């Protein structure tokens, strides 16, 4: 929450009250919170009146140091999963000369949700198989699809991990993400379309136009019509068999059951194999794309700029060669559907390959592949949304999908929205330049730098891994999909029960703000201990300063303990910020070591190597220091239940008392060195019996005394030296001079932020690369109205944002279960 | 011959509904006979209807339901209530004979 | 002014829009008022809570 007074600063809760564990169960965050504020859309579900298109931002009036108010200022949402392949430079389009940013995953399979077969694998092995062993007959008790020496080879040794649909719901839960740009116009922002190309105004009219393979620089049009694979070049092989007697002598284990429950008489229904052949796959199969007709800055130059998602460089999965079995109608002997097979077309794109499709080659002979890369690009723009939810629907008439799609989905929103980093300015809305590395670079939610692609594409390098995810193996797929083999986290369900996002067009302005309480609680963690942005980098191996090791150690996912993971430690740190902070929690999946069943969220499985969030000076150049900041402080301020005490609001001058401070009544001291020029704010009793820390201590956190440096750093003129007043190796802004927002295009009657509204103020410096402590200083005469502003005798003239705290309670409705509707209140004793 | 996909699915006329039926709803009922007392009517906002009257474009709607965010767009997840009084009396301006299909504005 | 400056008791929908003392300044009346949006045909034009 902001501030009305200082008696509310003051009587804001800790860093480690607001850290500590709950054991509330809790809402899972919707996105609607931000929603409700930011736009006006308070009540429920607008289809096209509500012009999303222009409510993207933050709005407000604005209160500056010298006692005038700023009508109507805007802050932008600063994340998007769309990176501009065409840069729009000297209001004209141009190619990027930038590389894509890529992430990788790390799946591998883990001890689940336990496993055990149901009463018809007992009724298959007891029964029928057991009692051929006396009657001399090899008849046939066919399940649905299938031969009985198909189901004989897989009620068979089970594996004692229980599978997780994460890996095909992430490619569901990330294709659908990609889909959905093609809704409308009027439901996706435009800010969106601005967040690294800010010099560019999308345009109410012609949609997006989300099509596949057709980016024009750094290759990436990996295959236009002759497909292969990004990541790795190559374009797999899709056989679809009818029995596994067909599949030759060397896969037969990789071979996946297709059910019949995906695919009935209710849809295309061969659109249903495409995506359940890109869910069990690969991902990404191509390298979509997202071309908009965009417009410069006072509109002459209508073009069309290219974008490329982010969740279309996720590289996540590693069967390549699929063998599907199809479900042989009824009760048939073993055998252009030789053995009544209902079909396997190719799709609606003409696509001239090296096996060279025509246009829609339908064909489901016995082995004869495909490629795969062929056989989903055919099928690269029938994927709408609504053909994906009915296809969840189908999926959740078997399985349990309401609880493992939203961990896959806040797995999505957690590697796919991704934010550039920052610009330092003196006053409000700083950006980059166009065509250069520093408008591009660009971050996660973690506060973690974006790999980019090394060298041109389809890849041979294959970088380091960013997440560890899990993944369906197949052989358990084809007995849990069979009735063989059942556990807690797949009990079926209803299509009533699959999740609100699906199918919504609402997803991409949803997702976006889901984000932000992650970089708010990402924001809240590396802010309580200022390690800059050095001591972070190269933290892993120092041998100076273990606990640093231990901090950067414990972060990440690097432990196990019986073949499964063991989350992070300090990630709970995050996770309890996030719970006690927001009052929602968000979505876990299940792992077990054994009996003991405990959980893990995004916030536990990242993984090390890889750069934090770096802030850009005014001129490009890197100023390393500070702490990993991200977003603007005003998104870590008002968007939050109970924001701890050192990220605060600078209260409105209201009376004679406006911005106070915190003095040695509450246990802090002046640092006070060798020079009589520079002092120092009321920092820790410890900070003047260290100067260097120890090689097992690390800053403390104070939230009386981080309040205080940047209290003191908001200043204008200040220097970060040392406990003498020497320099740092880290890279110091050139002035008194902060972190702040990006800036995207206005519109009439709305103004810029106007000196530190927009800005990151919280990430006080207080650990340099060398173990020394960082000390921010004022000159003596400079320093009298901060150091009687701490001893409550002055005030300090700050600026501040105008709106007030309300913060409502969870809906629980979020437009996914609308069974109000009258035809079943009279179908209600039959559920 | 054109395809003219506006209405609800028909594909028998109403006397098939309305001569072979014992217990009938009341949005689909004969039509009484014209030349009597207490012909042929409708349903006011006395049975709690409301009138739309877009008089502007010379162009008014019957006696229908009342809104509740169902004006101009339906919400999401949302549809048409089961209202009886009105679909009686939508059919009722559909025969006069030169009928309007076209929107809230 | 002259409608509500001299004058003991004046109706509600007659005020003084407030001082900006604090952070607050003028604020409104919502749907716990029993109030509603208008939100027409076009997307673009919204109407108070009427």
């Amino acid at each position: 929450p902001i501030s009305a007074d200082f008696s509310e600063v003051e009587n804001a809760p800790s860093f480690l009250s607001l850290a500590e564990n709950t054991d509330e169960v809790l809402k899972p965050y919707t996105g609607l919170e931000i929603q409700t504020i930011i736009t006006n859309i308070v009540g429920d579900a607008n289809p096209n009146q509500s012009r999303i298109f222009d409510q993207d931002r933050l709005r407000g009036n604005q209160y500056s140091a010298g006692g005038l108010v700023t009508q109507n200022a805007v802050s932008a949402i600063p994340f998007t999963n769309l990176i501009p392949r065409t840069i729009r430079v000297g209001n004209i389009l141009v190619n990027s000369a930038n590389r894509l940013q890529i992430t990788e995953t790390n799946v591998s399979e883990y001890y689940s949700n336990p496993i055990i077969a149901t009463k018809l694998s007992e009724m298959i092995s007891d029964q029928v198989k057991n009692n051929q062993f006396s009657t001399w007959r090899r008849d046939n008790t066919s399940l649905q699809g299938f031969n009985a020496f198909d189901i004989a080879t897989i009620n068979t040794a089970i594996l004692p991990n229980g599978l997780s649909l994460e890996s095909m719901l992430l490619k569901l839960s990330l294709l659908h993400s990609i889909k959905a740009m093609n809704v409308d116009a009027a439901s996706i922002n435009r800010s969106q379309y601005q967040v690294i190309d800010h010099n560019t105004v999308p345009t109410i009219g012609a949609p997006a136009v989300v099509g596949v393979n057709n980016s024009p620089v750094f290759g990436e049009d990996c295959g236009g019509n002759n497909p292969v694979y990004p990541f790795g070049g190559g374009t797999g092989a899709i056989a679809f068999h009818v029995t596994l007697q067909t599949v030759p002598d060397e896969r037969k284990s990789y071979a996946i059951f297709v059910p019949p429950a995906i695919l009935q008489a209710t849809s295309d229904a061969n659109e249903a194999l495409a995506l359940f052949a890109l869910s069990m796959s690969e991902w990404p199969h191509a390298l979509y794309t997202v071309t908009k007709q965009t417009t410069d800055l006072a509109g002459a130059n209508a073009g069309q700029q290219v974008f490329i998602p982010t969740q279309s460089t996720i590289h996540i999965g590693g069967r390549r060669v699929l063998d599907l079995i199809i479900p042989r109608r009824e009760i048939a002997p073993n055998p252009v559907r030789p053995q009544a097979g209902p079909d396997a077309t190719a799709g609606a794109i003409p696509l001239a390959a090296g096996q060279l499709f025509n246009m829609n080659f339908i064909g489901a002979p016995a082995f004869e592949e495909w490629p795969l890369t062929s056989y989903l690009y055919s099928w690269a723009g029938r994927f709408d949304i609504t053909t994906i939810r009915q296809y969840m629907g189908r999926l959740a008439t078997m399985v349990g999908v309401k609880d493992a799609y939203w961990a896959a989905h806040e797995l999505n929103v957690a590697l796919s929205q991704v934010a550039p980093k920052m610009t330092t300015a003196a006053g409000g809305w700083a950006a980059q330049a166009a065509n250069s590395a520093q408008q591009s670079d660009v971050c996660y939610s973690s506060l973690l730098t974006v790999t980019r692609s090394a060298a041109n594409f389809p890849l041979a390098n294959q970088p380091a891994a960013d997440m560890r995810v899990y993944d369906t193996d197949p052989a358990t797929w084809n007995k849990v999909a069979l009735g063989l083999a059942t556990a807690a986290n797949l009990v079926p369900e209803q299509s009533m029960d699959v999740p609100f996002v699906v199918g919504d067009a609402r997803t991409s302005f949803w997702e976006r703000l889901q984000a932000i309480p992650m970089c708010i609680a990402w924001t809240m963690y590396y802010h309580s201990r200022g390690i800059t942005t050095l001591a972070w980098d190269n933290a892993y191996t120092d041998n100076t300063n273990k606990w640093l090791q231990k901090m950067v150690r414990n972060t990440f996912s690097t432990t196990q303990s019986v073949g499964t993971i063991i989350p992070a430690r300090y990630g709970k740190i995050v996770c309890n910020l996030y719970k006690n902070m927001f009052h929602r929690a968000p979505a876990y999946v299940a792992t077990s070591v054994g009996g003991k069943e405990l959980h893990i969220t995004h916030f536990e499985r990242w993984l090390p190597g890889g750069t934090y969030a770096n802030v850009y000076s005014g001129a490009g150049a890197v100023v390393n220091c500070f702490s990993p900041v991200l977003i603007p402080d005003i998104w870590c301020q008002y968007f939050t239940a109970k924001l701890p005490l050192f990220a605060g609001a600078f209260p409105p001058a209201q009376g004679q008392n406006s911005t106070k401070g915190f003095n040695s009544k509450q246990g802090l001291m002046i640092h006070r060195n060798q020079n009589n020029n520079l002092v120092a704010p009321y920092l820790e009793k410890f900070a003047d019996n260290s100067s260097y820390f120890p090689v097992g201590q690390g800053p403390e956190i104070n939230d009386m005394a981080t309040w205080n440096g940047r209290l003191w750093m908001t200043t204008g003129n200040v220097q970060y030296l040392d406990y003498s007043g020497a320099a740092i190796v880290e890279a110091v802004p050139p002035a008194g001079e902060l972190p702040v927002g990006k800036q995207i295009p206005l519109l009439a009657g709305e103004n810029a932020p106007i000196e530190l509204t927009n800005a990151a103020t919280t990430c006080v410096p207080r650990y340099s690369n060398d173990g020394r402590r960082i000390f921010t200083y004022l000159t003596t005469a400079q320093s009298v109205i901060p150091v009687q502003a701490c001893n409550r005798a002055a005030n300090l003239a700050r600026s501040c944002w105008l709106l007030s705290n309300v913060y409502a309670e969870p809906a629980l409705q979020a437009l996914g279960d609308e069974v109000e509707d009258a035809f079943d209140t009279l179908t209600n004793s039959s559920f | 011959g054109a395809v003219v996909n506006c209405f609800s699915p028909v594909l028998i006329p109403d006397i098939w509904c309305q001569y072979f039926t014992a217990k009938l709803p009341l949005f689909a009922g004969a039509f009484p006979p014209a030349q009597g007392q207490n012909s042929t009517k409708g349903f006011n906002s006395k049975q709690g209807l409301m009138i739309h009257r877009n008089q502007n474009n010379n162009l008014v709607a019957p006696y229908l339901e009342k809104f509740a965010d169902n004006s101009s767009y339906f919400p999401v997840g949302q549809g048409p209530e089961i209202n009886d009084m009105a679909t009686w009396n939508g059919r009722l301006w559909m025969t006069t004979g030169n009928v309007q299909y076209l929107d809230y504005s």
